């Protein structure tokens, strides 16, 4: 005869933005009514303070910058799929019998396992893109030592 | 110092793996949790025959 | 089988649950995807996806318009997704002053190429083309993402508004006066003959008549010069095998009052086209006419 | 999975099996005996020290 041992489902580890260092580096703030919007804008006012000049030289003059900051929109998806026969039997019974049981709990666990990876695989793909936000305005060491 | 097993373990070969083994000519490890886990709707494993 | 669930109200999707939340309530769980409604779950429109170069996606950044598939025999990509307005540059049938506004806006590196490709081969424009439907979104890069409709009703995703599809003013041709509340729109094409070049004409035609054999009839009344050019050209040159002076296309059903005359605008330039909001797309394949 | 903006590729969901298999290496070793030690320890002759 051939012998079947054990057979093993991978244990796999969940992982989210908010466990993670990164977390500190952003502020996260839920807010279902995002759909509707495409503008976020904030406002930015100084005054800069001057020094009284010496005698003869020109003279400063009460200055003011008014200067505004934009958003950036990155969405971001995942497709995942479902058979028909996982369709058709998550809706339907035949029989009762014992094997549409089986067929029903595979059908059930399927989906929701699909749902499961998915869920995760979008937390992977929001601290991702948001890591490829913070990256892409970072200048590199020269220029800021420079600065 | 650390514990160790002191003996060698024993597989026993269950009564159903005999059928199996006649007609199917293969011998799954545990079957009765096998067919008991199926039944009852739970995929996830106990553990480790 | 029982007379009760033989006279029971059809199936309802309108209010029973849809299949995600048929799962998670049998399991108890929760995930934080928002599962309930489903979007486009409604949808009747047929969609596919396309992906093009960057350059021919001018003017298709307003969306609607036809998109068509064009052939070329080279190894590398074999066909490439032009638009109606684009293929305008090759007709006979625009005027100087629109032809250069379409080849000055058009200059992009990848639309010279389709020029080349569509007029290299000793083919026709008939058997080059091929007719996708309508197009309806836009996600700019070095490679473009569009969407199409191939048998639909054509709306925005939650159907907050319906999507028009525009003709160049050029190319609309009528043959009638009085518009029953219901017309049919048809792609058409014909050739002259009589020139060195197998002179090409687009033409998008707006008419009553659902049936093949009148709608032919009044075509070549109409096209009856470019039927004799095909005749010419036959008898004068021997040895040459010309074939169909028009073939036809039917794409469209649209309610005859809704058309409208507007302009677009991009890129700062102004062009004239004509409007048909509550459109829709029903797709027939080329048909030849002599 | 991770997710990825839209226009750029995107990962299917997938799955993989793998079969591992066993391996057979036995051993073995032998012992002699003597015939003069293997015949006194059978049976003993007059009793004598």
């Amino acid at each position: 005869f051939e012998a079947i041992f054990g057979t093993f489902c991978n244990r796999l580890e969940w992982v989210y933005f908010l466990t993670s260092g990164l977390a500190a580096a952003a502020h996260a703030i839920k807010f279902h009514d995002l759909n509707k919007l495409t503008t976020g804008k904030m406002l930015f006012h100084v005054q800069v303070p001057r020094v009284a000049s010496g005698a003869g030289l020109p003279t400063s003059r009460q200055t003011t910058i008014m200067v505004t900051k934009y958003s950036e929109k990155s969405p971001i998806t995942i497709p995942f799929e479902l058979s028909a026969a996982c369709l058709t039997y998550l809706r339907e019974t035949f029989e009762g019998t014992i094997l549409d049981k089986i067929l029903n709990v595979e059908a059930m666990h399927t989906v929701l396992r699909a749902l499961k990876n998915t869920a995760d695989a979008m937390e992977r793909g929001l601290i991702h893109s948001f890591l490829q936000t913070l990256l892409r305005k970072a200048p590199p060491y020269f220029v800021v030592q420079t600065l | 110092t650390v514990s160790a097993p002191a003996t060698y373990g024993n597989f026993v070969l269950s009564p159903e793996n005999a059928v199996t083994a006649i007609s199917y000519h293969s011998i799954l490890a545990d079957f009765n949790s096998y067919k008991a886990h199926l039944t009852s709707g739970q995929p996830h494993l106990p553990n480790d025959s | 089988m029982d007379a009760r669930a033989v006279a029971k109200r059809p199936r309802d999707p309108a209010d029973e649950d849809n299949e995600l939340v048929t799962a998670l309530k049998a399991k108890r769980e929760v995930n934080t995807i928002s599962v309930r409604y489903l979007y486009h779950a409604d949808h009747q429109a047929l969609t596919a996806r396309f992906f093009v170069p960057e350059g021919l996606v001018e003017f298709e950044a307003q969306p609607g318009a036809l998109l068509i598939r064009m052939e070329t025999g080279c190894d590398s990509p074999r066909h490439l997704y032009i638009s109606l307005y684009l293929l305008g540059i090759r007709a006979s049938n625009v005027s100087a002053s629109t032809r250069c506004l379409l080849e000055s806006v058009y200059t992009a590196s990848a639309a010279r190429a389709a020029l080349q490709w569509l007029d290299l081969g000793p083919h026709l424009l008939h058997r080059r083309l091929e007719t996708l439907g309508c197009v309806k979104t836009v996600s700019l890069g070095i490679t473009s993402l569009l969407t199409c409709v191939m048998r639909g009703y054509l709306y925005n995703t939650l159907k907050t508004e319906v999507f028009a599809l525009m003709i160049p003013k050029d190319m609309y041709l009528t043959w009638e006066e009085t518009r029953g509340r219901l017309q049919y729109v048809y792609l058409i094409i014909v050739y002259d003959y009589d020139g060195p070049e197998t002179r090409p004409g687009i033409y998008v035609l707006t008419s009553s008549i659902a049936h093949w054999q009148t709608l032919v009839d009044v075509a070549r009344g109409k096209f009856a010069r470019e039927r004799c050019s095909f005749v010419n050209r036959r008898i004068t040159r021997p040895r040459q095998i010309p074939l169909c002076t028009g073939v036809i296309q039917k794409l469209g059903w649209c309610l005859a009052d809704d058309i409208h005359t507007s302009f677009l605008v991009h890129k700062e330039l102004k062009l004239s086209v004509v409007r048909l909001d509550n459109f829709s797309v029903e797709l027939g394949d080329f048909r030849e006419f002599v």
